[PDB]
């Protein structure tokens, strides 16, 4: 068959590319060791680049450090220092939000004081690499639009651990800091509050959650099959556009009536995942501040439907006829 | 009307089954043999489901719901009122679907392009098939659909994630989840980076490939490159609708227990000093 | 003694903004500790005086 | 390639090997399962990085 | 907060319309984004269509281009545009496909058609060529994968028509992007480039499907063998998927 | 003779008493603040 | 006496939007640590006082 | 001569003295605001 | 025994210096945390418990 | 003996950062085992002394 | 002679004489923070 | 000779020489540890 | 007695890593299964001594 | 006959001090074992 552009039939590999660098002179805090792998360059370029050793990275990186370190010595002091016990229930252990019935006012160590104290750290951490970002852009001297993207990942970060239990009158409100225990916090989360299903904002981040993951089949899918017309180069489309371009368009123009620019598909891509946390910082931030039971909701507001068949088994069959006896 | 560029690429040809019968635009849209069949069977589905909307008595389209029949009614055919009605849009869901996944086909050999598109739309399409039809005939009835709602459906999610206990640890969730989400990711990044590139701050000249492929070796230490975001990233959209079609398949007809109880393996292990 | 060698192996520029930050997270955080015991507790000593 | 590919399908194969071989000493097929993607992973990438 | 005014209408409800309104106004701008390209709408004979759509035109933007290319504005007079297509209408109406007039991979009018770009290669941030032959790189070489040069170049119809010469690569990011054919007597002559996204590479040949062997001789060359711009970039690209519909009648005809 | 920074070590000497004295300065409250804190509500 | 120096090695602009943005947000969170305890919560206080 | 920021040292001591007496400007309402609310209601 | 100066003409005394630092802190707030966790040598706890 | 030559082999400045993680770890992880048994839990040890 | 890092041995003595000062007086003050801590409720 | 990463014969005797010193430093300082741990709470 | 040949084909750095971890990696292994027996628990026979 | 760059000369010279290695190893893997075997037998 064609060859696809899934996987690179041949890969060449020169000199290390350092940078571009300017007169905002990145090279000082910038590594000078770099690695190849030739695994990774199957699908992506095969060079490990050179970390920029900028301080809000470096700060980021420590007080990230501090955070994980903090909550995992939390979960090895749950099972008592235990490693075969910590290894186990590593999916289960968590380092828990205070308990309401201390509100905004500092809880106990055991009773959520640490996890105040590697929240703090794991703001820190996160708000030092957004300014990484940031900066990054402005050294660069390229537009801040992975900033302005990232900002809004911290909006719903910052609506679940900061913002929401600020105004919600108690730390309790924060998600705790576990692999199964964030799911079960998320469960509990919507099971209290009515049914996220019904609340509009968390259906209208799953609009936009799907549409950016259906976007990026879409364009992914688009530029390799564009890609024989050097379609994977899409900056250089964007000053110059080729048939790469317009091909991609009539694609679209001849399947949906409508298409995008080499640019303006970027500009879509954006703002779903974008308007993705968003529109889900919003709903979480007015969920239970605001709105206390989100099905009864959807009741008063006329969007919850109704169902006019029984609701027992006994109904549809019996117990004896399910068992086959 | 056509684009500034489109009058050369309207040319005969690149069709699978039609030919110059059905090789004609409609306006921007391009007509052909699976053209006319979306056609017939996209209408044929929507109009059925304002007819089942009319009979249900509310035509609110937040409470419209095609529902499947009975799980008595097992595969066979139900009531058009009894959920009938949902056996056949359905079918004309998968002849509409379908038929759009093949004018993809004919659109990309017409314009001389791969047929990435059309083949990342039938991992999708795979994803609605096993809701729809596979799901259902390996519990063997055609009530374990989705119903065909803007919210009821969300109910079914809601009931069919609650009927395994927990729903958040199944496995194939939890790989479907954390693909859904570092596509999303991976979309906001990519975008970001060819926006910020072509679009500087004003009095500065437009960033090539070169300044954007340096900032995330400077940000996270590796670039994937231009081509390599492309190819990585349908992959990781086309995983999640890949992974949320077998974390739905495996629910009922593999592990009718609850899903926190699969786990029970990784807790109960001899290697674990119990 | 004569630790002011270290200035020739550290930059000025780098140390003292890692000690700026370092510092003030060092003093939130003991602060928080100290908050955290109902014994240290001086907003709640206030309250309990009164 | 081909060293590569070959040297991730002998670890597959005694993937599949652990998998049945705990299998019949007791276990379970998840639990197997996990060494046997485990067993994959480990000597399938010392296979790939020391043998080519 | 927890109080509604005027009935039902809650601040989840004023928040809700609020993002309502900026929704629109978000899909106005992003659809007008779009139109920087292929705008105003025409029909088959040329003309400006009588209608242009819900959206108006942007306004002019500018982009400051590198290397010193002058600027760039987007919405009016594309320099794309090829004058002189070899194609006359089907139809005397509209909504119709056009029929080559004459050889449709030559003329370039189908999937052969290329657009008019900048005729100069290229460049990288450093301002050279991006995309140069392997011998002129410095220090370029194949670490993974078949190495094609010296492999023979087999074409659709299973004739073998030369062997790769070298690969043009991309420097700047390193990898593949043509395979030079030394094409036999026979078959033609001189050098010609196909893209490595159009090329499969075997054991012991290096194929490509799309183009017969008759039509090598007519792939469109280069003016130097040192660089490619990118109007000789996009012609060489578009003449090999041309031949996904014009190598013969079967592709062009109906499969079933 | 050795300096990674590139500062003399005349340069050095004169940093290191500033700093010195601010972290003496800075100390020497610390003393206070910890010292005073101990009359308050002594933790030994 | 010589803290003046401490301008040769620092940017002005970097560390006062630095210097702003912390002073701030430092009289903000600990104007919230007052209004979470219930001694020192002048709102609440006032509805105390008038009984 | 130990300018990182490429400012010299006069533009430096003047720049401190201004910053010094913001410094003290800031401090001063601060310490009377502090002073203020001890009286109003002491925290020790 | 004496010889351990030769350390240095191996590790670059920035590097191992900015590592040790970030040591010894990590190691001196793991210790602490770990004191603070038991209930004998919570130094903070012990004080509300004398009176 | 004639063990020396292994710094033949061996980089001294990629295996002495080498050795230095593991020994610390190592040191780490038996410490943390000494921590889970109750018998040589020397911090429980000390509250269980005192009574 | 065998220098990895450009330094000579001179500057390695010198430089080491210090670290191990700064060494001893840093272990100094946990030697006499850990006897008073032993002093005070020890664990052994 | 061999020589993998340079050092020359003679750097890599006098490296391996105060490498012992420095590991049987260590030991001897475990040995001491791990003796006085052991007249505290044997493990035999 | 002709054995000494095999480094003629195993590089010896690349096999001393591997030796280096499958040495340690075994050691560990061996004593993590002698800890899951109870008859060779070392740390329980010794609590299990002085009760 | 070479695969590693190395001569007769220096192979076998490694493998002398590889072996002096090795049973170094094992001598005190030896008496490792005696004591263990002394102490908790296994047989
Ligand atoms: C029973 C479970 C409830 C449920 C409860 C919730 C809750 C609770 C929430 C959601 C939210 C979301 N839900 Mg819901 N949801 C349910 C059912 C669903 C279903 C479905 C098919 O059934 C879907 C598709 C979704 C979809 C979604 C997404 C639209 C949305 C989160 C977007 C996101 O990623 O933000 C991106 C942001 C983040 C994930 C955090 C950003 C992380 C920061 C910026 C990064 C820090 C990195 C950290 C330091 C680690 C670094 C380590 C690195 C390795 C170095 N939900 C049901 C109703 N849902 C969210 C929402 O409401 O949005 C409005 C949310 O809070
Ligand atoms: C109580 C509920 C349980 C739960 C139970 C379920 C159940 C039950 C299901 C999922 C499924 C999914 N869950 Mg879950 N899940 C939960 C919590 C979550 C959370 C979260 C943050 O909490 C998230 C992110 C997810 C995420 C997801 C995705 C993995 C997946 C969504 C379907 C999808 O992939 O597309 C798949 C669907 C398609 C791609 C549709 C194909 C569309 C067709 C081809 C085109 C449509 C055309 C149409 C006609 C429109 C045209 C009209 C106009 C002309 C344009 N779940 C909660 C805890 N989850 C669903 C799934 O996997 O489905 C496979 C599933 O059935
Ligand atoms: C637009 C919305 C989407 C989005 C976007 C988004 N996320 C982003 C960005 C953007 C645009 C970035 O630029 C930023 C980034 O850099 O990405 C690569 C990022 C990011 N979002 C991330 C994660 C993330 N994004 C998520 C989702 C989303 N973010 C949405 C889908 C999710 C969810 C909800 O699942 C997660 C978990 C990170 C990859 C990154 C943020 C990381 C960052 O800059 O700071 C965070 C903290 C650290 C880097 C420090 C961590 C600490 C250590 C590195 C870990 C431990 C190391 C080791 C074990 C130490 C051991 C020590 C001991 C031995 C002593
Ligand atoms: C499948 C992998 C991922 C993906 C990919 C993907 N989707 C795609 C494509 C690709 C690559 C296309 O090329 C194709 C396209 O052209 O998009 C613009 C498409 C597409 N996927 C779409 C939607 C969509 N994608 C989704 C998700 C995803 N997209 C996945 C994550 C979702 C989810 C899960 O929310 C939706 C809703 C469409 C925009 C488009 C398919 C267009 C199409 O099929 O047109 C023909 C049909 C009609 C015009 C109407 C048919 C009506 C029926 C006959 C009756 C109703 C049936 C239906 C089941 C009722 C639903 C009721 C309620 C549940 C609402
Ligand atoms: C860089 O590269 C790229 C581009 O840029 C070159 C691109 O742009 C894109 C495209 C991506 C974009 C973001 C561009 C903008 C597009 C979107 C924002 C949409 C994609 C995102 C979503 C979240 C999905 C939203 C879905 C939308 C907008 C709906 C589109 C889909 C539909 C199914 C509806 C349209 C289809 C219709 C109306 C039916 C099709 C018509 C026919 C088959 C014709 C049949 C006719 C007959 C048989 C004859 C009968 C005639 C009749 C009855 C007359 C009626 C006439 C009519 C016209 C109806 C990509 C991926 C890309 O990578
Ligand atoms: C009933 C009706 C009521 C109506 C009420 C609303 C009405 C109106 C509000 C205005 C709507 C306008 C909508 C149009 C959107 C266009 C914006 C846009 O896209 O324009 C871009 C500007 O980018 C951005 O604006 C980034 C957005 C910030 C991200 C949010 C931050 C998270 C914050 C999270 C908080 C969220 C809050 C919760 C041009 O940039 P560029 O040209 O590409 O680059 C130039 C180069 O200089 C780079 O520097
Ligand atoms: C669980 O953990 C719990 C128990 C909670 C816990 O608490 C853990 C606590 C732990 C681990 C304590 C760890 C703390 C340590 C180790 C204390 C480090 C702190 C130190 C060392 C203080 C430095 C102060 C230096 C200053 C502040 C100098 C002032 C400098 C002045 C401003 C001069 C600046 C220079 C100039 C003005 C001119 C120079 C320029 C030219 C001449 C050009
Ligand atoms: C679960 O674990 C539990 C049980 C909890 C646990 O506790 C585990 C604990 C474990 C395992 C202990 C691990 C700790 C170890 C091993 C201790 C290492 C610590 C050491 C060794 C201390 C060095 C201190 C040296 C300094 C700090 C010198 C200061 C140097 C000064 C600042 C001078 C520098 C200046 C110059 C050199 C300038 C000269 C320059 C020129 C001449 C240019
Ligand atoms: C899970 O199982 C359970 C049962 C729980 C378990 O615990 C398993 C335990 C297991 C398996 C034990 C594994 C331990 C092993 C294998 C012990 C390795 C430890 C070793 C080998 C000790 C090295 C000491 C090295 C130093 C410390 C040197 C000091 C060097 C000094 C500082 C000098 C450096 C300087 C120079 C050389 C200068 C030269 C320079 C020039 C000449 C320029
Ligand atoms: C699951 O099952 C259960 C029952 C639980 C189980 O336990 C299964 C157990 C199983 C399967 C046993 C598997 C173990 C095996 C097979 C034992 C291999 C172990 C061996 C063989 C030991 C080598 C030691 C050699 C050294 C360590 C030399 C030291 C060398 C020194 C350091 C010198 C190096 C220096 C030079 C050479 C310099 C030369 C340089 C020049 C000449 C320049
Ligand atoms: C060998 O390793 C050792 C060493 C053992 C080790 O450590 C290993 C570590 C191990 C295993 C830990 C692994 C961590 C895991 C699995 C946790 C996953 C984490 C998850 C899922 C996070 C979900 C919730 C995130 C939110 C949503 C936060 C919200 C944060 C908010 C925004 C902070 C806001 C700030 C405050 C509240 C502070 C306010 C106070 C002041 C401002 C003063
Ligand atoms: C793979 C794609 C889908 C292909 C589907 C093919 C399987 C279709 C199954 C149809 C089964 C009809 O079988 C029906 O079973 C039910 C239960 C019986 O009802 C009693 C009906 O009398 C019988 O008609
Ligand atoms: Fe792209």
């Amino acid at each position: 068959p064609e060859y696809q552009n899934i996987f690179t039939q041949v890969q060449v590999q020169g000199p290390a590319e350092l940078g571009v660098d300017n007169e905002n002179n990145l090279t000082e805090e910038r590594t000078t060791g770099t690695g190849f792998s030739q695994l990774i360059g199957w699908i992506g370029n095969a060079q490990l680049g050179p970390i920029y050793l900028g301080w809000f990275g470096i700060i980021s990186l420590v007080t990230g450090t501090l955070w994980f370190n903090i909550v995992g010595f939390n979960m090895l002091s749950q099972v008592g220092y235990s490693i075969p016990e910590f290894i186990r229930q590593l999916f289960w252990l968590a380092l828990e939000p205070p308990s309401p019935e201390y509100g905004l006012r500092m809880p106990p160590l055991d009773d959520g004081g640490w996890f105040i104290i590697a929240s703090f750290f794991l703001l820190v951490s996160v708000i030092s690499w957004w300014l990484r970002s940031y900066q990054l852009a402005e050294m660069h001297k390229m537009g801040k639009h992975v900033a302005w993207a990232f900002a809004a990942a911290i909006w719903l970060f910052l609506v679940l651990g900061l913002f929401r239990p600020i105004l919600m009158g108690s730390w309790s409100e924060a998600v705790p800091y576990g692999i199964f225990p964030h799911l079960d916090w998320t469960t509990a989360f919507s099971i209290r509050y009515g049914n996220l299903y019904y609340n509009p904002f968390h259906a209208l981040s799953i609009v936009f959650l799907y549409g950016s993951v259906l976007l990026f089949a879409m364009h992914g899918a688009t530029i390799l099959a564009v890609t024989r017309f050097g379609g994977d180069r899409e900056l250089e489309q964007i000053y110059d556009r080729g048939t790469a371009s317009e091909r991609a368009g009539l694609f679209w123009r001849w399947t949906m009536g409508f298409n995008a620019t080499m640019e303006g598909i970027h500009r879509w891509a954006w703002w779903f995942a974008v308007l993705t946390p968003i529109t889900g910082g919003i709903g979480i931030l007015l969920t239970g501040t605001v709105v206390d039971n989100w099905f009864l909701w959807a009741v008063e507001h006329n969007f919850a439907p109704d169902y006019t068949q029984d609701y027992g088994y006994e109904a549809y069959t019996t117990y004896d006829g399910f068992l086959g006896r | 009307a056509l684009l500034s560029f489109e009058r050369k690429y309207r040319v005969r040809g690149g069709t699978l089954i039609g030919g110059d019968l059905f090789d004609f635009w409609v306006g921007p849209f391009y007509v052909g043999f699976f053209g006319v069949t979306t056609a017939f069977f996209a209408l044929l589905g929507t109009i059925l489901i304002f007819w089942g909307a009319s009979q249900q008595g509310t035509f609110n389209p937040w409470l419209i719901n095609i529902a499947p029949p009975d799980l008595s009614y097992g595969l066979g055919m139900a009531p058009l009122m009894e959920g009938g009605l949902w056996q056949i849009i359905t079918i004309c869901a998968i002849g509409a679907f379908v038929s759009w996944a093949l004018r993809e086909v004919e659109i990309c050999r017409k314009l001389g392009m791969g047929y990435h598109v059309p083949f990342a739309f039938s991992v999708a399409i795979f994803a609605y098939v096993t809701l729809v039809v596979f799901r259902p005939l390996l519990m063997g009835a055609w009530g374990h659909g989705f119903p065909y709602g803007i919210w009821s459906h969300l109910d079914w999610v809601s009931n069919t994630g609650y009927a395994y206990l927990h729903f958040h640890y199944n496995p194939a969730h939890m790989i479907a989840v954390t693909f859904f989400f570092t596509t999303t990711l991976a979309l906001a990044l990519h975008g970001a980076l060819v926006l910020s590139a072509a679009n500087p701050p004003k009095g500065e000249e437009v960033k090539g490939p070169d300044n954007e492929d340096t900032f995330f070796r400077d940000f996270i230490g590796y670039s994937i490159g231009t081509l390599g975001i492309h190819r990585v990233g349908l992959l990781l959209a086309l995983n999640a609708g890949f992974w949320s079609a077998v974390c739905i398949i495996i629910s009922g007809p593999v592990w009718t227990k609850g899903w926190p109880e699969w786990w029970n393996w990784w807790l109960e292990m001899p290697i674990w000093p119990s | 003694s004569k630790f002011y060698k270290i200035w020739l192996i550290f930059d000025p520029r780098r140390v003292f903004v890692a000690q700026g930050v370092f510092l003030f997270l060092l003093a939130a955080m003991i602060h928080l500790v100290l908050l955290s015991t109902e014994h240290f507790n001086w907003f709640e000593l206030a309250a309990a005086n009164a | 390639m081909t060293c590569t590919i070959t040297c991730w399908g002998i670890g597959v194969l005694l993937g599949i090997m652990t998998t049945v071989g705990l299998m019949v000493v007791g276990w379970s097929f998840l639990q197997g399962a996990f060494m046997g993607v485990l067993a994959w992973l480990i000597v399938g990438g010392v296979l790939a990085v020391a043998v080519c | 907060m927890e109080e509604t005014f005027f009935g039902n209408f809650d601040l989840a409800s004023l928040s809700l319309w609020l993002f309502y309104g900026f929704f629109a106004l978000l899909i106005y701008y992003l659809q007008t984004e779009n139109m920087r390209e292929g705008y105003p709408l025409e029909d088959d004979d040329g003309n400006t269509a009588a209608n242009q759509g819900p959206f108006p035109l942007p306004k002019e933007k500018t982009f400051k281009l590198q290397h010193g290319r002058g600027e760039l504005t987007l919405p009016g007079e594309d320099v794309q545009r090829r004058d002189n297509l070899a194609l006359r209408k089907t139809a005397h109406g509209n909504g119709f496909p056009m029929e080559p007039t004459g050889d449709p991979m030559l003329d370039g009018v189908g999937p052969a058609s290329w657009s008019k770009r900048r005729d100069v290669p290229e460049l990288d941030a450093h301002g050279h060529p991006k995309i140069v032959p392997m011998s002129a790189a410095e220090g370029f070489g194949v670490s993974a994968g078949t190495d094609p040069r010296g492999l023979p170049v087999m074409a659709g119809d299973g004739e073998i028509v030369g062997l790769v010469s070298d690969m043009w690569i991309d420097e700047a990011e390193q990898l593949v992007r043509y395979l030079e054919i030394e094409l036999d007597p026979e078959w033609g002559d001189g050098k010609r480039l196909v893209q490595r996204e159009m090329v499969r590479i075997k054991s012991d040949r290096v194929k490509v499907r799309s183009i017969y062997g008759k039509h090598f001789k007519n792939v469109p060359k280069t003016k130097s063998p040192n660089q490619v711009t990118l109007l000789e970039e996009d012609k060489i690209m578009a003449y090999y998927a041309g031949g996904t519909l014009y190598a013969d009648e079967s592709r062009l005809e109906p499969q079933l | 003779d050795l300096s990674f920074t590139g500062l003399t070590d005349e340069q050095a000497q004169e940093l290191h008493s500033v700093y010195m004295s601010g972290l003496w300065l800075f100390s020497a409250v610390a003393v206070v603040a910890h010292l005073a804190t101990f009359i308050w509500r002594p933790w030994f």
